[PDB]
């Protein structure tokens, strides 16, 4: 929310970050003056743009489900780590081993001598697959740190500044971009131009 | 590349890689015909 | 590349197919996983062009 | 045994008119598992609103099953006459895994009276009857349908108000029209509605009594009855067998209005049911009382994986037969009545073996039968290359006491062809069976006879009869119980273990037969031989009445291979597709006259792996082989409009046939041609350009919208 | 720490005149953030 | 039916041998053999068996084979000896062939109700039945 | 013992046949699952690139 | 390492008028020294305060 506060003044720039307090409308007339290089006579005569900007954000309100990935990427993430956690942990327990009723021959079947044999099957297997889960968490942790450094590269470029570059700042001469916290990640509402 | 087969390479290997003979594994086509990737670029 | 398991393992022999039927979860997770991999790759091709 | 009431006192049976053509109707009621037709609820546990994939006994989607119909009998205006039945009693079916039965489906609708086709009537539910057992054959006059020993009979009674289940010997009776009498056509059951189904006084033994006219029931182990409330509601019945016994299922008690089947009985029948028949019933109505009786339908069960959709209240109201086609597979292979819209790869479609080429006379077991089998440590070795063997021939001479194999079975070792057979034979007592083992560290494996662990092996213990006289016995059985070296230090002892396919180092000092149990042998070693001593000790077992022998077989299984097959136009050229079976190896290939790479004096050619690519053996040409043909099929599901469309991978618009009969797996039970830009598709139509583009976005460039 | 650093406006119900911004906090997890937290399962 | 090929008929679990139809309830003499020609429907060829004997002992000697199934459902089968019943509204339970540790609650209302568990897509039971007759749905520890 | 079907007929008794075949299915499908993990790796790195 | 080449060609030669990567503040100088297995940067940034 302080980032949304700094959208207007920081999107000016003239340096990151030693600034400012400028209203959001004038921030989008300078952000719009920049790369959609329509100078002042068009944004003066006329605005409403404002109703087209608000219309754009309105369809950005209505459309999340289902055919609008990014959003299916979001539930690919929540279903990713929820799937890995709960569903892989459901594969890890109940059942894996050769005789695998939670405790082999738990308290109810034989044999006290061979109990250590079947149990040691279940521990070597169950702990080995747990170690596969740990290797997997290291993988998605490292890739999550790569993508988080990408998000820091998308906040410092596309969110503060404009950023005069193509997608990353998706599909069109970029104008504004907004950040909201999604499940596990950020989430961007890149407001781009579309000539047509 | 020893591949691919798209209605000439399956039969062409039948006249004799084995994505279409073990089956087994199987290679899917790359979503775009070569003339059209050529059209993009 | 997608593997067509339940006939990769096994070569197509009925006893071995039944012993796969004991492992009917794992094969589903294999071909499910590769079909997901191809949709992610295919969306990389589509989104790229 | 149980009292099942008196025998019939009738001296004849009711005459039975078999007219199969009157019962030949097409009234299709195929399995629709979408509506949960033919579903037994799982035994192990029960479930709430959950969906799942589950493997159990189910009928297959679209199975029409076998239809059966029961008819009013012949009658005048006043008097029932001959029974009127189909030919069901002679049609004995294999039980296999059991079956489920759709009962009463047409009840309330209008249908024919069967025996009078021009006469229609309201259809009423009727219950089926079954005869099941372990052994069948013919009646005295030669007609089929006789069940021997204890037989399970499931017979409804009381105008459809009870089921009787009983397990008895069925003694055919000898009066006229009875199964051991004159003028027998078929047995049947019947009831007489005018006297058996009067209000408040149903005859609960009418059908049983009719059955007792054709058979005396003997030594019944049980007779159970299950009461049924009278209605015209559709129901399902099922039967399976598990070691406990025969299990009966019904929708009636737990899901009367929905059809799911649940277990209501386990019958103590532990002899495996292999056969069943439908017992024909005929209704002894008079002409003015004739009704139409609902056909019933029997569908065989098999182990299949279904998607099961459980409602909140726990019942199954929708299922998918996953193997029905690729669309259902996708539908399932996901555990989901709904499979998101896309391309989903389902497996082949492998071609059928035709023209099984065999390449190879008569193996010479001679010198085994003539003389005295030596002692285990002097085992004689017969080698077999390039010949045909009748081994079950050889093992029919002897009396065989034990047959165990390693990495093979006795069944398998008779059948398969091998490059390098070896037969080792010797005298050996049955008393020492525990020492002749592949998993044994006795003296036999240590110092006498050891097989290879890298090849498949068999071990046979036999006894020469008397009938065999060219095989002479020796004084006794002998074996080595110690073979060691004493080092030149006079007190390090090092056992000399025998290596596979070799004799003991002690055979030079141990006589061909040991003179007395426990004798010991010694031999000082030359400084070149290592110095010290060689030492051995022999054991004896008393000779038996009939000589007892040991046989060790080793097959290759190589390596160097080929030409040793069993013995018994088509098994030669030109089998220009699958299959072959060379003496050297199995396999499935498409031979072609290729050129020209090989060795050419030993026969095969490999390519850097286990495979053979592949010529030799033919005489003498280059029939280079290939791997099996597989059609790499897929499914184009489109769940929005629910329209599957089977795509083949890359072949062919010309080579396929619709519902192709040269190939194995749809997958698997049932299947269901335009290309040719990618491959062949079983889906119309040709381009049709150009839109839009979007998913579900098939391969190279068919963008395939729907519908 | 590489997000905030400096310096908000602060959050007043009127951001831009007249750009109807849903990204306002109603009051604490703004409205579009409420949509993509409610619709995610 | 080729008069050459011999195929052993192996007994399947919890079934009788296919040869019990031709082998007497007691074998008369060690090594006796039995035969029975097969109908073309039965497969043709022959069925063949051979019996062995061991001399009767002073005291009769017997064999017992027991097979247990853990429930799952019915009819139930425990040893014998407010407690071991309700209201044990925390850990532990020990039902018919099934162990476990759960917190029973009077829940509603999903099941089969004829056989007496309910699972949720895994080995676990979530979890009512058995009480008489109510819905004591269980949970994990 | 891995002549593409473990003792299908030939090389071992049917009841054990299931033992050697289940070795071959656990192993062959496990290594197939390693292939699927590898395809996920090079797919994700291919999407990065 | 390709990132380090992207940090040498941007942050070390040029200035680079971009935020972190060139860490925390309007970047001014940056220095490179070889660390164990890697490079090592001594990014000299501005800090208003």
């Amino acid at each position: 929310s302080s980032l949304l506060g700094s959208i207007a003044g920081v999107g000016w720039t003239a340096g990151l970050s030693s600034f400012a307090a400028i209203p959001f409308a004038q921030s989008i007339f300078y952000r719009l003056n920049g790369v959609g290089i329509t100078q002042q006579v068009l944004s003066e005569n006329q605005k409403l743009i404002a109703n087209k900007f608000n219309q754009a954000l309105g369809a950005m309100q209505t459309g999340f489900t289902t055919t609008n990935e990014a959003f299916q990427k979001v539930q690919d993430a929540v279903n990713n780590n929820a799937q890995a956690l709960s569903k892989l942990a459901s594969e890890l327990s109940n059942t894996f081993g050769a005789i695998s009723a939670s405790i082999g021959d738990i308290i109810q079947r034989l044999d006290v001598l061979e109990q250590d044999a079947q149990i040691d099957r279940l521990i070597n297997g169950r702990l080995t697959t747990l170690n596969a889960f740990v290797a997997q968490q290291l993988v998605r942790s490292e890739s999550a740190a790569l993508s988080a450094q990408l998000a820091k590269d998308k906040v410092n470029e596309c969110v503060k500044a404009q950023s005069k570059r193509s997608g990353f700042c998706g599909q069109g001469t970029h104008i504004v971009s907004f950040v909201v916290n999604a499940p596990n990640g950020l989430y961007f509402m890149h407001v781009g131009y579309y000539p047509s | 590349i020893a591949d691919p087969g798209y209605m000439q390479g399956y039969d062409d290997c039948m006249q004799q890689i084995c994505a279409q003979y073990v089956a087994g594994y199987k290679v899917l086509p790359p979503l775009m015909d070569v003339n059209m990737e050529a059209a993009y670029t | 590349v997608t593997v067509d398991c339940k006939q990769y393992v096994c070569n197509g022999f009925q006893k071995c197919e039944q012993l796969l039927r004991e492992y009917g979860q794992f094969c589903s997770k294999i071909n499910q996983a590769l079909h997901g991999a191809n949709l992610r790759q295919d969306d990389s091709v589509r989104n790229l062009f | 045994y149980v009292d099942v009431g008196p025998d019939s006192v009738k001296s004849a049976c009711i005459e039975v008119d078999i007219q199969q053509t009157f019962f030949d109707k097409t009234w299709p009621r195929p399995i629709d598992v979408s509506k949960a037709d033919g579903i037994i609820y799982p035994q192990g546990r029960t479930y709430s609103n959950i969906t799942i994939t589950y493997q159990g006994l189910f009928p297959y989607q679209g199975d029409h099953g076998d239809m059966y119909v029961y008819s009013a009998g012949h009658a005048t205006g006043t008097t029932p006459q001959k029974l009127f039945v189909a030919n069901y009693s002679q049609d004995v079916k294999q039980f296999a895994n059991g079956f489920v039965v759709r009962i009463g489906a047409a009840a309330n609708s209008t249908g024919t009276v069967i025996i009078s086709p021009s006469t229609s009537a309201t259809i009423r539910k009727i219950y089926p009857a079954f005869m099941l057992g372990s052994s069948v054959g013919n009646f005295s006059d030669g007609k089929m349908g006789r069940f021997f020993n204890h037989t399970l009979v499931l017979l409804p009674d009381g105008c459809g108000t009870l089921l009787r289940a009983f397990y008895c010997i069925l003694e055919p009776r000898s009066g006229n029209h009875c199964p051991a009498g004159n003028s027998y056509t078929s047995f049947a059951t019947y009831h007489t509605p005018a006297t058996d189904c009067s209000d408040g006084n149903y005859n609960r033994n009418a059908s049983l009594n009719s059955f007792k006219e054709y058979f005396n029931l003997r030594n019944c182990t049980f007779m159970y009855t299950y009461n049924i409330t009278e209605d015209e509601i559709l129901e399902w019945f099922g039967i399976t067998q598990t070691a406990q016994g025969v299990h009966l299922f019904s929708s009636r008690y737990v899901d009367l209005y929905g059809g799911n089947m649940f277990q209501f009985a386990t019958l103590p029948v532990y002899d495996t049911i292999k056969y069943y028949s439908i017992i024909p019933h005929s209704i002894r109505s008079i002409q003015s009382d004739r009704k139409a009786w609902a056909a019933f339908y029997v569908y065989k069960l098999q182990p299949l994986t279904f998607l099961l959709d459980f409602s909140v209240d726990g019942y199954i109201r929708r299922a998918i037969d996953c193997g029905f086609n690729d669309l259902s597979q996708l539908h399932c292979s996901y555990e989901s009545f709904d499979v998101e819209s896309g391309v989903y790869s389902v497996s082949s479609f492998e071609a059928k073996p035709s023209g099984s080429v065999v390449e190879q006379v008569e193996c010479d077991f001679s010198p085994l039968l003539s003389g005295t089998p030596p002692q285990v440590y002097n085992f004689k070795r017969l080698v077999f290359t390039n010949c045909n063997y009748n081994l079950t021939k050889l093992l029919s001479l002897f009396s065989v006491n034990d047959f165990t194999c390693s990495q093979i079975s006795p069944a398998a070792i008779a059948s398969n062809c091998y490059s390098s057979l070896i037969l080792d034979y010797f005298s050996y007592p049955l008393s020492m069976k525990s020492d002749l083992s592949v998993s044994s560290a006795g003296p036999i494996s240590q110092f006498n006879y050891k097989q290879s662990f890298s090849n498949p092996t068999c071990l046979i213990l036999a006894t020469v009869p008397h009938n065999l006289t060219t095989i002479t016995k020796p004084l006794k059985y002998s074996y080595i119980n110690k073979c060691s070296r004493l080092l030149s230090d006079d007190r390090t002892e090092v056992p000399q273990l025998v290596n596979a396919n070799q004799y003991s180092p002690c055979v030079s000092i141990v006589p061909s037969t040991v003179w007395e149990d426990g004798d010991y042998y010694r031999k000082q070693l030359s400084p070149l031989e290592g110095g010290g001593w060689l030492v051995a000790s022999g054991s004896t077992v008393a000779m038996t009445e009939q000589l007892q022998m040991g046989f060790g077989i080793t097959v290759q299984y190589g390596t160097d291979t080929n030409s040793v097959c069993p013995k018994l136009k088509i098994a030669s050229q030109l089998g220009n597709c699958v299959e072959y079976s060379l003496y050297g190896v199995s396999g499935r290939g498409v031979f072609q006259n290729c050129t020209a790479v090989g060795v050419r004096q030993q026969r095969f050619v490999y390519d850097a792996y286990q495979n053979l690519v592949g010529y030799y053996s033919d005489d003498g040409n280059y029939y280079c082989l290939r791997a099996c043909v597989s059609v790499p099929v897929s499914v184009i599901y489109d769940k929005e409009t629910k329209t599957h469309a089977t795509l083949f991978g890359s072949v062919a618009c010309e080579h396929i046939s619709s519902t192709m009969s040269q190939y194995s797996r749809s997958t698997r039970s049932m299947l269901k041609p335009v290309g040719c830009v990618l491959g062949l598709v079983n889906s119309s139509l040709f381009v049709e350009d150009c839109k839009l583009p979007l998913g579900q976005s098939l391969c190279a460039l068919p963008d395939t919208p729907s519908t | 720490a590489s997000v905030k650093s400096s310096q908000s406006s602060p959050i007043i119900p009127g951001f831009g005149g007249d750009f109807n911004l849903t990204l306002l906090e109603p009051v604490a997890r703004s409205a579009i953030e409420d949509l993509l937290f409610d619709k995610v399962t």
